[PDB]
This record gives C-alpha cells, structure tokens and sequence, in this order.
C-alpha cells in the first residue's frame, strides 16, 4: 500500500474503567487516530481539523476523557451516525481530500492500510474480502485517498456469511 | 460514562 499505519496502546482495563467513571485523562495524546472504548465496545476516532470523529452507534452521546475532565461532543448527528469532540491537544489533525479519487484506503484498528474502491458517497468495496471480526471495533476510522487525505470514515461493514465485501463509510462532506 | 482513549494509530 501507499500509506502505513501502526498503533501504540495507552492504556488497558483497569486504566480504562477508571477514566470513564472519573472522566480525566492525563495521559498524552498523539497520532492521527484515536483507539477507542467504553464499557460495552470498541470504535475508533479520527482527528480530521481539529475534531476527533467517530460513530454515534459507538459513541452515544458520551463525552469522551480529557486532561481537564469530560469532554463534550462539539457534534452529534443521529441520523448520520457522526460524533465530533473538539480533539484534545496533542492530536494530529488530518485535512479532507479533495482529489476525487476512487482508490482508497481503510485504516484499521489493528493499522493494517486495506484497499477499498469508491463506489458511491458512502460505500466502497474491499478490493480483497476480509472476515468481518477483522474489521471490528474499526468504526470511525480513515477512509483515506492515495495522498493520504480523508475521505470519510468507516461506518458499517457490509457482510455476507462472515466476509467483508463492501464497506458504509460517513462521507467526509457529512462533517 | 466517559468514552475513553486507550490507545492510538500513527499515520504515515
Ligand atoms: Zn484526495
């Protein structure tokens, strides 16, 4: 692929159970894309101007730990399955594509870089079907074009009989 | 409760 990717864990259980009731996250904060959780799932976030994005089927109306406490969404957009939080600092901001390109590229939660192809404002086809437990706890992540801007970010797989074919993906015009 | 950052992807 053109672009790659790697992830870094910050945090596990007993770190996470303790922000989320307490709210307060001194940790630092870095990269182009957040790994996400709450009690029940796992979603991921991508900071795209100054905002941190990720699904509203993931993210529900919660705020989202900070350095100074609970962050609130800045957005919230049911009907679109979008959140935003403003992005704390230390993240790295991505900027919206612009070349209209139909290769692109689903970031995971694992960082794996997938080929997809654009095939409407908000599906794109794995160019190689994967499993679907592959793609999970990967939504709100990157659709990205070939230099590396965001298109959009993954929404839904589209799944027959545990493979991956096709992919929802929140169209970065939504937001 | 709090969504919360337990980790993250740098990009290249
Ligand atoms: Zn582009």
């Amino acid at each position: 692929a053109p672009i790659t990717a790697y992830s870094q864990q910050t945090r596990g259980l007993l770190g996470c159970i303790i922000t989320s009731l307490t709210g307060r996250d001194k940790n630092q904060v870095d990269g182009e894309v957040q790994v996400l959780s709450t009690a029940t799932q796992s979603f991921l976030a991508t900071c795209v101007n100054g905002v941190c994005w990720t699904v509203y089927h993931g993210a529900g109306s919660k705020t989202l730990a900070g350095p100074k406490g609970p962050i609130t969404q800045m957005y919230t957009n049911v009907d679109q399955d979008l959140v935003g939080w403003p992005a704390p600092p230390g993240a790295r901001s991505m900027t919206p594509c612009t070349c209209g390109s139909s290769d692109l590229y689903l970031v995971t939660r694992h960082a794996d870089v997938i080929p997809v192809r654009r095939r409407g404002d908000s599906r794109g086809s794995l160019l190689s079907p994967r499993p679907v437990s592959y793609l999970k706890g990967s939504s709100g992540g990157p659709l990205l074009c070939p230099s590396g801007h965001v298109v959009g970010i993954f929404r839904a797989a589209v799944c027959t009989r545990g493979v991956a074919k096709a992919v929802d993906f929140i169209p970065v015009e939504s937001m | 409760g709090s969504v919360v950052i337990v980790g993250r992807i740098i990009l290249s």
